[PDB]
Protein backbone atom coordinates (compact mmCIF):
# COMPACT_ATOMS: atom_id res chain seq x y z
CA UNK A 1 0.00 0.00 0.00
CA UNK A 2 3.06 2.30 0.65
CA UNK A 3 5.80 0.88 -1.46
CA UNK A 4 7.32 -2.31 -2.34
CA UNK A 5 9.09 -3.74 0.78
CA UNK A 6 8.24 -3.23 4.54
CA UNK A 7 6.86 0.39 4.89
CA UNK A 8 8.63 2.72 7.04
CA UNK A 9 7.64 6.54 6.66
CA UNK A 10 6.50 8.38 3.22
CA UNK A 11 6.73 11.86 2.10
CA UNK A 12 4.26 13.85 0.44
CA UNK A 13 4.96 16.06 -2.72
CA UNK A 14 2.65 18.43 -4.63
CA UNK A 15 2.48 17.77 -7.96
CA UNK A 16 0.39 19.64 -11.02
CA UNK A 17 -3.13 18.36 -10.21
CA UNK A 18 -1.74 15.15 -8.08
CA UNK A 19 0.48 13.93 -5.15
CA UNK A 20 3.70 12.43 -5.30
CA UNK A 21 4.24 10.09 -2.34
CA UNK A 22 8.33 9.12 -1.64
CA UNK A 23 7.60 5.44 -0.03
CA UNK A 24 10.58 5.02 2.01
CA UNK A 25 10.30 1.03 2.65
CA UNK A 26 12.95 -1.48 3.86
CA UNK A 27 14.21 -3.86 1.81
CA UNK A 28 15.71 -6.72 2.81
CA UNK A 29 19.28 -7.64 1.44
CA UNK A 30 22.31 -10.34 1.26
CA UNK A 31 20.56 -13.12 2.58
CA UNK A 32 22.33 -16.43 3.80
CA UNK A 33 21.37 -19.82 4.53
CA UNK A 34 20.48 -21.25 7.70
CA UNK A 35 19.64 -24.64 9.04
CA UNK A 36 16.75 -24.27 11.31
CA UNK A 37 14.72 -25.98 14.16
CA UNK A 38 11.17 -25.31 15.18
CA UNK A 39 12.25 -25.67 18.84
CA UNK A 40 14.78 -26.96 21.27
CA UNK A 41 14.82 -30.02 23.48
CA UNK A 42 16.73 -29.18 26.52
CA UNK A 43 16.31 -31.30 30.44
CA UNK A 44 13.35 -32.71 28.76
CA UNK A 45 11.51 -30.06 27.99
CA UNK A 46 11.12 -27.90 24.95
CA UNK A 47 12.06 -23.73 24.14
CA UNK A 48 10.33 -22.00 21.77
CA UNK A 49 11.71 -18.63 20.49
CA UNK A 50 10.03 -15.51 22.35
CA UNK A 51 10.30 -13.32 19.03
CA UNK A 52 13.00 -14.90 17.04
CA UNK A 53 14.36 -17.79 14.95
CA UNK A 54 16.86 -20.76 15.93
CA UNK A 55 19.18 -20.41 13.34
CA UNK A 56 22.53 -23.21 12.80
CA UNK A 57 25.67 -21.99 11.45
CA UNK A 58 26.74 -25.59 10.89
CA UNK A 59 27.98 -26.37 14.21
CA UNK A 60 26.47 -23.98 17.09
CA UNK A 61 22.52 -23.10 17.60
CA UNK A 62 21.56 -19.41 18.13
CA UNK A 63 18.31 -17.56 18.30
CA UNK A 64 17.96 -14.30 16.01
CA UNK A 65 15.13 -12.01 15.13
CA UNK A 66 13.27 -12.82 11.57
CA UNK A 67 14.11 -10.37 9.30
CA UNK A 68 17.76 -9.16 10.20
CA UNK A 69 20.86 -11.87 11.29
CA UNK A 70 21.53 -11.13 14.73
CA UNK A 71 23.02 -14.45 16.33
CA UNK A 72 22.49 -14.57 20.20
CA UNK A 73 22.88 -17.81 22.81
CA UNK A 74 19.76 -19.77 22.99
CA UNK A 75 18.98 -18.78 26.80
CA UNK A 76 16.08 -19.13 28.90
CA UNK A 77 15.04 -14.80 28.70
CA UNK A 78 14.39 -15.07 25.06
CA UNK A 79 12.91 -18.40 24.93
CA UNK A 80 9.76 -20.20 26.89
CA UNK A 81 9.34 -23.53 28.00
CA UNK A 82 5.93 -25.37 26.98
CA UNK A 83 5.54 -29.17 27.09
CA UNK A 84 8.10 -32.12 26.20
CA UNK A 85 10.30 -32.62 23.58
CA UNK A 86 8.18 -35.75 22.55
CA UNK A 87 5.34 -34.33 20.79
CA UNK A 88 6.87 -31.05 18.30
CA UNK A 89 8.02 -32.70 15.02
CA UNK A 90 11.42 -31.72 14.58
CA UNK A 91 12.45 -30.98 17.18
CA UNK A 92 16.58 -31.12 17.92
CA UNK A 93 19.05 -31.33 21.08
CA UNK A 94 20.98 -28.18 22.08
CA UNK A 95 21.86 -26.60 25.48
CA UNK A 96 19.98 -23.85 26.88
CA UNK A 97 22.24 -21.26 29.12
CA UNK A 98 20.99 -20.11 32.07
CA UNK A 99 22.12 -16.49 32.90
CA UNK B 1 7.25 -12.49 -29.84
CA UNK B 2 5.73 -14.19 -26.91
CA UNK B 3 5.91 -11.99 -23.98
CA UNK B 4 8.34 -13.20 -20.55
CA UNK B 5 5.66 -13.31 -17.63
CA UNK B 6 9.46 -12.73 -15.88
CA UNK B 7 12.82 -14.72 -14.97
CA UNK B 8 12.37 -18.15 -12.73
CA UNK B 9 13.77 -18.49 -9.92
CA UNK B 10 13.49 -21.86 -8.40
CA UNK B 11 13.31 -21.11 -4.65
CA UNK B 12 15.55 -23.44 -2.85
CA UNK B 13 12.86 -25.14 0.10
CA UNK B 14 13.54 -27.60 2.15
CA UNK B 15 11.63 -29.00 5.53
CA UNK B 16 14.93 -27.44 8.03
CA UNK B 17 16.29 -24.69 6.05
CA UNK B 18 15.94 -20.79 6.39
CA UNK B 19 17.24 -17.46 4.84
CA UNK B 20 17.86 -14.88 7.12
CA UNK B 21 18.66 -11.20 5.94
CA UNK B 22 22.40 -10.24 6.93
CA UNK B 23 22.17 -6.38 5.36
CA UNK B 24 19.31 -4.08 4.03
CA UNK B 25 18.72 -1.38 1.59
CA UNK B 26 16.80 1.71 2.06
CA UNK B 27 14.54 1.60 -0.64
CA UNK B 28 12.53 5.12 -1.99
CA UNK B 29 9.87 4.66 -4.82
CA UNK B 30 7.53 7.04 -6.53
CA UNK B 31 3.93 6.94 -6.30
CA UNK B 32 1.95 9.61 -8.41
CA UNK B 33 -1.25 9.88 -8.02
CA UNK B 34 -4.15 12.53 -9.70
CA UNK B 35 -6.20 14.56 -6.54
CA UNK B 36 -8.35 17.05 -9.37
CA UNK B 37 -9.27 18.35 -12.84
CA UNK B 38 -9.45 21.01 -14.51
CA UNK B 39 -12.37 23.12 -13.18
CA UNK B 40 -14.59 23.53 -16.44
CA UNK B 41 -17.90 25.60 -16.53
CA UNK B 42 -19.84 25.47 -20.14
CA UNK B 43 -22.98 28.15 -20.74
CA UNK B 44 -25.31 25.80 -22.27
CA UNK B 45 -27.19 28.34 -23.94
CA UNK B 46 -24.12 30.01 -24.92
CA UNK B 47 -22.26 27.38 -26.35
CA UNK B 48 -25.73 26.36 -28.10
CA UNK B 49 -26.85 29.64 -29.01
CA UNK B 50 -23.99 32.52 -29.00
CA UNK C 1 -21.19 38.16 -42.81
CA UNK C 2 -22.96 39.26 -39.15
CA UNK C 3 -21.28 38.94 -35.66
CA UNK C 4 -20.75 40.34 -32.74
CA UNK C 5 -16.36 41.26 -31.79
CA UNK C 6 -14.15 43.24 -30.78
CA UNK C 7 -12.24 44.43 -33.88
CA UNK C 8 -8.19 44.84 -33.92
CA UNK C 9 -6.09 45.42 -36.05
CA UNK C 10 -4.08 42.30 -37.33
CA UNK C 11 -0.65 40.95 -38.25
CA UNK C 12 -1.90 38.20 -40.17
CA UNK C 13 -0.93 38.93 -44.01
CA UNK C 14 -4.15 37.47 -46.30
CA UNK C 15 -3.25 36.01 -49.67
CA UNK C 16 -5.37 37.69 -52.44
CA UNK C 17 -7.56 35.01 -53.09
CA UNK C 18 -8.38 35.16 -49.12
CA UNK C 19 -11.19 36.94 -47.51
CA UNK C 20 -12.05 35.71 -44.04
CA UNK C 21 -10.27 33.46 -41.83
CA UNK C 22 -11.85 30.91 -39.48
CA UNK C 23 -10.78 29.40 -35.76
CA UNK C 24 -11.17 26.02 -34.69
CA UNK C 25 -14.98 26.89 -34.52
CA UNK C 26 -15.33 28.09 -37.74
CA UNK C 27 -16.00 31.75 -36.54
CA UNK C 28 -14.53 34.11 -38.32
CA UNK C 29 -11.83 35.42 -36.23
CA UNK C 30 -9.85 37.42 -38.90
CA UNK C 31 -11.32 39.73 -41.79
CA UNK C 32 -10.26 41.69 -44.36
CA UNK C 33 -12.33 45.09 -45.00
CA UNK C 34 -13.93 44.70 -48.62
CA UNK C 35 -13.20 49.06 -48.52
CA UNK C 36 -9.29 49.19 -47.46
CA UNK C 37 -7.62 46.21 -47.75
CA UNK C 38 -6.39 45.64 -44.48
CA UNK C 39 -7.15 42.73 -42.30
CA UNK C 40 -8.70 42.67 -38.87
CA UNK C 41 -8.78 40.33 -35.73
CA UNK C 42 -11.82 39.66 -34.43
CA UNK C 43 -11.46 38.89 -30.31
CA UNK C 44 -15.07 37.67 -29.25
CA UNK C 45 -16.49 40.56 -26.38
CA UNK C 46 -15.87 39.58 -22.73
CA UNK C 47 -17.93 36.68 -21.41
CA UNK C 48 -18.32 36.25 -17.70
CA UNK C 49 -20.12 34.19 -14.84
CA UNK C 50 -22.30 36.46 -12.57
CA UNK D 1 7.08 9.53 -18.91
CA UNK D 2 7.88 9.54 -14.93
CA UNK D 3 4.44 11.88 -14.54
CA UNK D 4 2.17 10.37 -17.45
CA UNK D 5 -0.86 9.35 -15.03
CA UNK D 6 -1.05 12.98 -14.47
CA UNK D 7 -0.66 14.19 -17.94
CA UNK D 8 -2.84 11.80 -19.31
CA UNK D 9 -5.80 13.51 -17.38
CA UNK D 10 -4.68 16.51 -18.80
CA UNK D 11 -4.36 15.60 -22.22
CA UNK D 12 -7.89 14.02 -21.83
CA UNK D 13 -9.70 17.06 -20.29
CA UNK D 14 -7.71 19.66 -23.17
CA UNK D 15 -8.66 16.63 -25.92
CA UNK D 16 -12.42 16.48 -24.48
CA UNK D 17 -12.33 20.24 -24.46
CA UNK D 18 -11.39 20.37 -28.07
CA UNK D 19 -13.51 17.91 -29.31
CA UNK D 20 -16.50 20.00 -27.84
CA UNK D 21 -15.33 22.98 -29.55
CA UNK D 22 -14.96 20.76 -33.01
CA UNK D 23 -18.43 20.07 -32.26
CA UNK D 24 -19.98 23.58 -33.34
CA UNK D 25 -18.72 23.06 -36.91
CA UNK D 26 -20.91 20.92 -37.74
CA UNK D 27 -23.95 21.66 -39.00
CA UNK D 28 -25.87 18.67 -37.97
CA UNK D 29 -27.64 18.03 -41.81
CA UNK D 30 -28.57 21.61 -41.68
CA UNK D 31 -27.46 24.15 -44.41
CA UNK D 32 -24.70 25.75 -42.48
CA UNK D 33 -22.77 25.39 -39.19
CA UNK D 34 -23.24 28.85 -38.81
CA UNK D 35 -26.40 30.37 -36.50
CA UNK D 36 -25.54 33.96 -38.33
CA UNK D 37 -25.12 32.61 -41.74
CA UNK D 38 -28.82 31.07 -41.20
CA UNK D 39 -30.61 34.13 -40.01
CA UNK D 40 -29.16 36.17 -42.32
CA UNK D 41 -29.76 33.82 -44.82
CA UNK D 42 -33.77 32.58 -44.04
CA UNK D 43 -37.04 33.09 -43.21
CA UNK D 44 -38.01 32.50 -39.64
CA UNK D 45 -40.46 29.43 -40.83
CA UNK D 46 -37.08 27.48 -42.46
CA UNK D 47 -34.71 28.70 -40.09
CA UNK D 48 -36.38 27.11 -37.34
CA UNK D 49 -36.31 24.11 -38.51
CA UNK E 1 -21.40 -0.62 -46.85
CA UNK E 2 -23.18 2.62 -47.71
CA UNK E 3 -21.09 5.65 -49.19
CA UNK E 4 -24.47 8.13 -48.92
CA UNK E 5 -25.03 7.04 -45.15
CA UNK E 6 -21.49 8.02 -44.33
CA UNK E 7 -21.23 10.87 -46.54
CA UNK E 8 -24.19 12.10 -44.14
CA UNK E 9 -22.87 10.75 -40.90
CA UNK E 10 -19.71 13.44 -41.61
CA UNK E 11 -22.27 15.96 -40.87
CA UNK E 12 -22.62 14.76 -37.37
CA UNK E 13 -18.96 15.22 -36.65
CA UNK E 14 -16.74 13.63 -34.66
CA UNK E 15 -19.04 11.50 -32.59
CA UNK E 16 -17.46 7.95 -34.05
CA UNK E 17 -13.69 8.89 -33.30
CA UNK E 18 -15.55 9.40 -29.83
CA UNK E 19 -17.12 6.41 -29.55
CA UNK E 20 -14.49 4.65 -31.02
CA UNK E 21 -11.69 6.46 -28.16
CA UNK E 22 -14.31 5.85 -25.23
CA UNK E 23 -14.12 1.85 -26.51
CA UNK E 24 -10.23 1.77 -26.73
CA UNK E 25 -10.29 3.10 -23.20
CA UNK E 26 -11.81 0.64 -21.95
CA UNK E 27 -10.28 -2.52 -23.55
CA UNK E 28 -6.47 -1.10 -22.44
CA UNK E 29 -8.65 -0.51 -19.43
CA UNK E 30 -8.81 -4.09 -18.99
CA UNK E 31 -5.10 -5.17 -20.20
CA UNK E 32 -4.25 -2.55 -17.23
CA UNK E 33 -6.78 -4.05 -14.30
CA UNK E 34 -5.46 -7.84 -15.38
CA UNK E 35 -1.65 -6.23 -15.40
CA UNK E 36 -2.78 -4.67 -11.60
CA UNK E 37 -4.46 -8.11 -10.47
CA UNK E 38 -2.07 -10.72 -11.37
CA UNK E 39 1.19 -9.14 -13.00
CA UNK E 40 2.50 -8.05 -8.87
CA UNK E 41 5.74 -10.91 -9.19
CA UNK E 42 9.03 -10.08 -11.56
CA UNK E 43 9.89 -13.33 -10.33
CA UNK E 44 8.44 -16.78 -11.67
CA UNK E 45 8.81 -18.70 -8.69
CA UNK E 46 8.09 -22.86 -9.08
CA UNK E 47 7.89 -25.17 -6.23
CA UNK E 48 10.31 -28.04 -5.26
CA UNK E 49 9.43 -31.04 -6.80
CA UNK E 50 9.07 -33.07 -3.19
CA UNK E 51 6.02 -31.40 -1.52
CA UNK E 52 7.24 -32.08 1.63
CA UNK E 53 5.28 -29.06 3.36
CA UNK E 54 4.97 -30.93 6.80
CA UNK E 55 2.08 -32.97 6.09
CA UNK E 56 0.31 -29.80 4.53
CA UNK E 57 -1.69 -30.59 0.58
CA UNK E 58 -1.68 -27.91 -2.06
CA UNK E 59 -2.19 -30.58 -4.73
CA UNK E 60 -5.77 -28.93 -5.57
CA UNK E 61 -4.39 -25.09 -5.32
CA UNK E 62 -0.89 -26.15 -7.20
CA UNK E 63 -0.91 -26.90 -11.56
CA UNK E 64 -1.74 -30.27 -12.54
CA UNK E 65 1.34 -31.59 -14.50
CA UNK E 66 -1.55 -34.20 -16.22
CA UNK E 67 -3.08 -31.21 -17.80
CA UNK E 68 -2.19 -29.57 -20.83
CA UNK E 69 -3.38 -26.19 -19.76
CA UNK E 70 -1.54 -26.22 -16.57
CA UNK E 71 -4.02 -25.52 -14.33
CA UNK E 72 -4.98 -26.56 -11.29
CA UNK E 73 -8.23 -28.75 -10.28
CA UNK E 74 -10.17 -25.83 -8.66
CA UNK E 75 -8.73 -23.42 -11.58
CA UNK E 76 -9.84 -26.18 -14.12
CA UNK E 77 -13.40 -26.58 -12.14
CA UNK E 78 -13.51 -22.46 -12.24
CA UNK E 79 -12.95 -22.77 -16.72
CA UNK E 80 -15.57 -25.03 -16.52
CA UNK E 81 -18.11 -23.85 -14.24
CA UNK E 82 -18.03 -20.38 -16.49
CA UNK E 83 -19.90 -20.35 -20.29
CA UNK E 84 -22.32 -5.86 -37.75
CA UNK E 85 -19.05 -3.51 -37.13
CA UNK E 86 -18.50 -5.44 -33.83
CA UNK E 87 -14.94 -7.12 -32.92
CA UNK E 88 -14.16 -8.81 -29.34
CA UNK E 89 -10.56 -8.06 -29.06
CA UNK E 90 -8.41 -11.09 -27.11
CA UNK E 91 -7.02 -9.99 -24.00
CA UNK E 92 -3.37 -9.32 -23.77
CA UNK E 93 -2.66 -11.94 -21.14
CA UNK E 94 -3.69 -15.20 -22.23
CA UNK E 95 -5.38 -17.94 -19.71
CA UNK E 96 -2.59 -19.70 -19.28
CA UNK E 97 0.19 -17.00 -18.46
CA UNK E 98 -2.89 -16.04 -15.52
CA UNK E 99 -2.53 -19.38 -14.56
CA UNK E 100 1.23 -19.06 -14.76
CA UNK E 101 1.29 -16.01 -12.62
CA UNK E 102 -1.37 -17.43 -9.85
CA UNK E 103 1.19 -20.78 -9.70
CA UNK E 104 3.93 -18.05 -9.10
CA UNK E 105 2.50 -16.22 -6.72
CA UNK E 106 1.30 -19.79 -4.72
CA UNK E 107 4.95 -20.88 -4.99
CA UNK E 108 6.38 -18.00 -3.55
CA UNK E 109 3.59 -18.05 -1.20
CA UNK E 110 3.85 -21.53 -0.05
CA UNK E 111 8.03 -21.62 -0.19
CA UNK E 112 8.80 -18.09 1.18
CA UNK E 113 5.77 -16.69 2.97
CA UNK E 114 5.39 -12.98 2.64
CA UNK E 115 9.20 -12.21 2.35
CA UNK E 116 8.86 -12.35 -1.55
CA UNK E 117 5.79 -9.60 -1.42
CA UNK E 118 8.68 -7.70 0.12
CA UNK E 119 11.91 -7.89 -1.53
CA UNK E 120 13.93 -11.67 -2.55
CA UNK E 121 12.00 -14.92 -1.60
CA UNK E 122 13.76 -16.02 1.79
CA UNK E 123 13.02 -19.25 1.99
CA UNK E 124 11.10 -20.76 5.23
CA UNK E 125 9.24 -24.44 6.40
CA UNK E 126 5.71 -24.27 5.83
CA UNK E 127 5.47 -24.98 9.65
CA UNK E 128 7.39 -22.75 10.65
CA UNK E 129 6.11 -19.86 8.31
CA UNK E 130 2.31 -21.15 9.71
CA UNK E 131 3.98 -20.59 12.93
CA UNK E 132 4.74 -16.72 11.69
CA UNK E 133 1.17 -16.15 10.88
CA UNK E 134 -0.10 -17.63 14.36
CA UNK E 135 1.58 -15.28 16.19
CA UNK E 136 0.56 -12.23 13.51
CA UNK E 137 -3.03 -13.36 15.08
CA UNK E 138 -1.46 -13.76 18.52
CA UNK E 139 -1.46 -17.27 19.15
CA UNK E 140 1.72 -18.63 20.31
CA UNK E 141 3.94 -21.39 18.19
CA UNK E 142 3.69 -23.81 20.76
CA UNK E 143 0.07 -24.34 20.00
CA UNK E 144 1.28 -24.49 16.07
CA UNK E 145 3.48 -26.93 16.50
CA UNK E 146 1.98 -29.58 18.91
CA UNK E 147 -1.07 -29.76 17.32
CA UNK E 148 0.57 -29.33 13.52
CA UNK E 149 -1.36 -32.63 12.34
CA UNK E 150 -4.47 -31.70 13.49
CA UNK E 151 -4.07 -28.13 11.31
CA UNK E 152 -2.82 -29.81 8.35
CA UNK E 153 -6.05 -32.47 8.33
CA UNK E 154 -8.34 -29.39 8.72
CA UNK E 155 -6.76 -27.21 6.22
CA UNK E 156 -6.72 -30.29 3.64
CA UNK E 157 -10.55 -31.17 5.27
CA UNK E 158 -11.30 -27.60 3.70
CA UNK E 159 -9.81 -27.73 0.82
CA UNK E 160 -11.48 -30.57 -0.47
CA UNK E 161 -15.09 -29.17 0.76
CA UNK E 162 -14.07 -25.85 -1.08
CA UNK E 163 -13.47 -28.02 -3.77
CA UNK E 164 -16.78 -30.62 -3.03
CA UNK E 165 -18.74 -26.78 -2.90
CA UNK E 166 -17.72 -25.09 -5.80
CA UNK E 167 -18.28 -28.88 -7.94
CA UNK E 168 -22.08 -28.93 -5.89
CA UNK E 169 -23.16 -25.28 -6.14
CA UNK E 170 -24.07 -23.83 -9.40
C1 LIG F 1 29.34 -20.86 14.25
O1 LIG F 1 29.41 -19.72 15.14
C2 LIG F 1 30.20 -19.93 16.32
C3 LIG F 1 30.11 -18.66 17.13
O2 LIG F 1 30.11 -17.51 16.30
C4 LIG F 1 31.64 -20.30 15.93
O3 LIG F 1 32.38 -20.62 17.11
C5 LIG F 1 33.58 -19.83 17.21
O4 LIG F 1 34.46 -20.02 16.08
C6 LIG F 1 35.66 -19.23 16.12
C7 LIG F 1 36.42 -19.51 14.85
O5 LIG F 1 36.98 -20.82 14.85
C8 LIG F 1 36.46 -19.57 17.38
O6 LIG F 1 37.60 -18.71 17.46
C9 LIG F 1 35.60 -19.40 18.63
O7 LIG F 1 36.31 -19.84 19.78
C10 LIG F 1 34.31 -20.21 18.50
N1 LIG F 1 33.46 -20.00 19.66
C11 LIG F 1 32.90 -21.00 20.34
C12 LIG F 1 32.05 -20.60 21.51
O8 LIG F 1 33.07 -22.17 20.03
C13 LIG F 1 31.65 -21.49 14.98
O9 LIG F 1 32.97 -21.74 14.52
C14 LIG F 1 30.74 -21.22 13.78
N2 LIG F 1 30.71 -22.38 12.90
C15 LIG F 1 30.80 -22.29 11.57
C16 LIG F 1 30.75 -23.58 10.81
O10 LIG F 1 30.91 -21.20 11.00
C1 LIG G 1 18.07 -36.00 22.00
O1 LIG G 1 18.08 -36.31 23.40
C2 LIG G 1 17.20 -37.37 23.79
C3 LIG G 1 17.29 -37.48 25.30
O2 LIG G 1 18.62 -37.27 25.75
C4 LIG G 1 17.58 -38.66 23.07
O3 LIG G 1 16.66 -39.69 23.39
C5 LIG G 1 17.37 -40.86 23.86
O4 LIG G 1 17.85 -41.68 22.78
C6 LIG G 1 18.60 -42.83 23.20
C7 LIG G 1 19.09 -43.52 21.95
O5 LIG G 1 18.31 -43.16 20.82
C8 LIG G 1 17.71 -43.73 24.07
O6 LIG G 1 18.48 -44.82 24.55
C9 LIG G 1 17.15 -42.94 25.24
O7 LIG G 1 16.23 -43.74 25.98
C10 LIG G 1 16.43 -41.68 24.75
N1 LIG G 1 15.95 -40.89 25.87
C11 LIG G 1 14.77 -40.26 25.86
C12 LIG G 1 14.43 -39.49 27.10
O8 LIG G 1 14.02 -40.30 24.89
C13 LIG G 1 17.60 -38.42 21.56
O9 LIG G 1 18.07 -39.58 20.88
C14 LIG G 1 18.49 -37.23 21.20
N2 LIG G 1 18.44 -36.97 19.78
C15 LIG G 1 19.53 -36.75 19.04
C16 LIG G 1 19.30 -36.49 17.58
O10 LIG G 1 20.66 -36.76 19.52
C1 LIG H 1 21.02 -22.04 -0.16
O1 LIG H 1 21.34 -23.36 -0.61
C2 LIG H 1 20.74 -23.72 -1.86
C3 LIG H 1 21.11 -25.17 -2.11
O2 LIG H 1 21.92 -25.68 -1.05
C4 LIG H 1 21.22 -22.77 -2.97
O3 LIG H 1 20.50 -23.06 -4.17
C5 LIG H 1 21.42 -23.32 -5.26
O4 LIG H 1 21.90 -22.11 -5.88
C6 LIG H 1 22.83 -22.33 -6.95
C7 LIG H 1 23.29 -20.98 -7.42
O5 LIG H 1 22.20 -20.16 -7.81
C8 LIG H 1 22.16 -23.15 -8.05
O6 LIG H 1 23.11 -23.44 -9.07
C9 LIG H 1 21.59 -24.45 -7.49
O7 LIG H 1 20.86 -25.14 -8.49
C10 LIG H 1 20.68 -24.16 -6.30
N1 LIG H 1 20.19 -25.40 -5.71
C11 LIG H 1 18.91 -25.60 -5.38
C12 LIG H 1 18.59 -26.94 -4.79
O8 LIG H 1 18.06 -24.74 -5.56
C13 LIG H 1 20.97 -21.32 -2.57
O9 LIG H 1 21.56 -20.44 -3.52
C14 LIG H 1 21.54 -21.02 -1.18
N2 LIG H 1 21.20 -19.66 -0.77
C15 LIG H 1 22.13 -18.74 -0.48
C16 LIG H 1 21.61 -17.40 -0.08
O10 LIG H 1 23.33 -18.98 -0.54
C1 LIG I 1 25.58 -3.76 3.97
O1 LIG I 1 25.40 -3.12 2.70
C2 LIG I 1 26.03 -1.83 2.58
C3 LIG I 1 25.63 -1.29 1.23
O2 LIG I 1 24.22 -1.17 1.11
C4 LIG I 1 27.54 -1.98 2.77
O3 LIG I 1 28.16 -0.70 2.73
C5 LIG I 1 29.20 -0.69 1.72
O4 LIG I 1 30.37 -1.44 2.13
C6 LIG I 1 31.42 -1.47 1.15
C7 LIG I 1 32.51 -2.36 1.70
O5 LIG I 1 32.74 -2.09 3.08
C8 LIG I 1 31.89 -0.05 0.85
O6 LIG I 1 32.87 -0.10 -0.19
C9 LIG I 1 30.72 0.82 0.42
O7 LIG I 1 31.15 2.17 0.26
C10 LIG I 1 29.60 0.76 1.45
N1 LIG I 1 28.45 1.54 1.01
C11 LIG I 1 27.82 2.41 1.79
C12 LIG I 1 26.65 3.12 1.18
O8 LIG I 1 28.17 2.63 2.95
C13 LIG I 1 27.83 -2.65 4.11
O9 LIG I 1 29.22 -2.88 4.25
C14 LIG I 1 27.08 -3.97 4.23
N2 LIG I 1 27.30 -4.57 5.54
C15 LIG I 1 27.39 -5.88 5.74
C16 LIG I 1 27.61 -6.32 7.16
O10 LIG I 1 27.28 -6.69 4.82
C1 LIG J 1 -2.74 -34.77 -1.40
O1 LIG J 1 -4.11 -34.74 -1.84
C2 LIG J 1 -4.39 -35.51 -3.01
C3 LIG J 1 -5.84 -35.26 -3.35
O2 LIG J 1 -6.45 -34.41 -2.38
C4 LIG J 1 -4.06 -36.98 -2.76
O3 LIG J 1 -4.26 -37.72 -3.97
C5 LIG J 1 -5.13 -38.84 -3.73
O4 LIG J 1 -4.40 -40.01 -3.33
C6 LIG J 1 -5.22 -41.16 -3.06
C7 LIG J 1 -4.30 -42.25 -2.58
O5 LIG J 1 -3.13 -42.32 -3.39
C8 LIG J 1 -6.01 -41.54 -4.31
O6 LIG J 1 -6.88 -42.63 -4.00
C9 LIG J 1 -6.82 -40.35 -4.81
O7 LIG J 1 -7.45 -40.68 -6.04
C10 LIG J 1 -5.92 -39.13 -5.01
N1 LIG J 1 -6.70 -37.98 -5.43
C11 LIG J 1 -6.33 -37.18 -6.43
C12 LIG J 1 -7.26 -36.04 -6.73
O8 LIG J 1 -5.30 -37.36 -7.07
C13 LIG J 1 -2.62 -37.13 -2.30
O9 LIG J 1 -2.35 -38.48 -1.94
C14 LIG J 1 -2.33 -36.22 -1.10
N2 LIG J 1 -0.94 -36.34 -0.65
C15 LIG J 1 0.17 -36.01 -1.34
C16 LIG J 1 1.46 -36.24 -0.62
O10 LIG J 1 0.14 -35.55 -2.49
C1 LIG K 1 12.95 -33.42 6.58
O1 LIG K 1 13.00 -34.38 5.51
C2 LIG K 1 13.98 -35.42 5.69
C3 LIG K 1 13.93 -36.29 4.45
O2 LIG K 1 14.07 -35.51 3.27
C4 LIG K 1 13.70 -36.19 6.98
O3 LIG K 1 14.73 -37.14 7.20
C5 LIG K 1 13.61 -35.24 8.16
O4 LIG K 1 13.22 -35.94 9.33
C6 LIG K 1 12.60 -34.13 7.88
N1 LIG K 1 12.56 -33.18 8.98
C7 LIG K 1 11.42 -32.61 9.41
C8 LIG K 1 11.56 -31.65 10.55
O5 LIG K 1 10.34 -32.87 8.90
C1 LIG L 1 -12.92 51.30 -53.28
O1 LIG L 1 -12.72 49.88 -53.22
C2 LIG L 1 -11.52 49.43 -53.86
C3 LIG L 1 -11.51 47.92 -53.78
O2 LIG L 1 -12.48 47.35 -54.65
C4 LIG L 1 -10.29 50.07 -53.20
O3 LIG L 1 -9.12 49.69 -53.92
C5 LIG L 1 -10.43 51.59 -53.19
O4 LIG L 1 -9.36 52.16 -52.45
C6 LIG L 1 -11.76 52.01 -52.57
N1 LIG L 1 -11.91 53.46 -52.64
C7 LIG L 1 -12.47 54.18 -51.66
C8 LIG L 1 -12.55 55.66 -51.91
O5 LIG L 1 -12.90 53.67 -50.64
Amino acid sequence: FCGKGYHLMSFPQSAPHGVVFLHVTYVPAQEKNFTTAPAICHDGKAHFPREGVFVSNGTHWFVTQRNFYEPQIITTDNTFVSGNCDVVIGIVNNTVYDP
Amino acid sequence: YTMSLGAENSVAYSNNSIAIPTNFTISVTTEILPVSMTKTSVDCTMYICG
Amino acid sequence: LTGTGVLTESNKKFLPFQQFGRDIADTTDAVRDPQTLEILDITPCSFGGV
Amino acid sequence: SALGKLQDVVNQNAQALNTLVKQLSSNFGAISSVLNDILSRLDPPEAEV
Amino acid sequence: DSTECSNLLLQYGSFCTQLNRALTGIAVEQDKNTQEVFAQVKQIYKTPPIKDFGGFNFSQILPDPSKPSKRSPIEDLLFNKVTNGLTVLPPLLTDEMIAQYTSALLAGTITSGWTFGAGPALQIPFPMQMAYRFNGIGVTQNVLYENQKLIANQFNSAIGKIQDSLSSTP
